[PDB]
């Protein structure tokens, strides 16, 4: 079986680390819910 | 145990207590990604949560009710990934999403890499609304990860 335990509130943190770029990618979503690069 | 918030999804089937994914509890409904639970029932203390809606192509699944998360990325502002990695405390990561361009339309994407068990951590807009779930993405040339902002 599985279980869940609470890990925090859903809040925006004003003093958060910014990172990560912003790529524009051509992708395909197959019937099994998997993305693929096209 | 049903107060709003982000939750870890744990299993005891392997060695020790493993975290297979993350979820969002809102309006009495628990939201996560299909590949996390694959539709299995979940324990929340004494009570049991049973699947209500699922869709393998969307890679989403609801518990105790219909999907309730309807906020969407505005396509301009930065967003925050409330990442909940296995064994580590929740951490907000701000970023400017990218774009998955698909035959049927464009979806926001976040280029943040995290352990497999982070699947399901919510993504928030500046007003705190959950705009999607992190987990369903791709791997690019460099070899690291780009996740869609999967919204129901
Ligand atoms: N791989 C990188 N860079 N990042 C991810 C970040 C955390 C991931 C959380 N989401 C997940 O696990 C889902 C579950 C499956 C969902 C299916 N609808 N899978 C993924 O979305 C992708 C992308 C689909 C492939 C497309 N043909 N599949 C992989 O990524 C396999 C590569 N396997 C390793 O790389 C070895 N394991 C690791 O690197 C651990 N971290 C990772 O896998």
């Amino acid at each position: 079986d599985m279980y869940i335990e609470r890990a925090g509130d859903i809040t925006w943190e004003k003093d958060a680390e910014v990172t990560g770029n912003s790529p524009r990618l051509d992708v395909a979503l197959d019937e099994s819910g998997d993305f693929s690069l096209v | 145990e049903t107060t709003d918030g982000v939750y870890r999804v744990m299993t005891r089937r392997l060695l020790g207590s493993t975290q297979v994914g993350v979820g969002v509890m809102q309006e009495g409904v628990f939201h996560t990604m299909w590949h996390v639970t694959k539709g299995a029932a979940l324990r929340s203390g004494e009570g049991r949560l049973d699947p209500y809606w699922g869709d393998v192509k969307q890679d989403l699944v609801s518990y105790c009710g219909p999907w309730k998360l309807d906020a969407a990325w505005d396509g301009l502002s930065e967003v925050q990934l409330l990442a909940v990695p296995p064994g580590e405390r929740a951490k907000n990561i701000q970023t400017l999403p990218g774009i998955f361009k698909t035959k049927d339309g464009d979806i926001g994407a976040v280029a943040l890499d995290y352990p497999a068990g982070t699947s399901g951590s919510p993504i928030l807009d500046k007003c705190g609304r959950v705009i999607g779930l992190y987990g369903n993405g791709v791997v690019i040339k460099n070899g690291s990860y780009v996740s869609a902002i999967t919204q129901g």
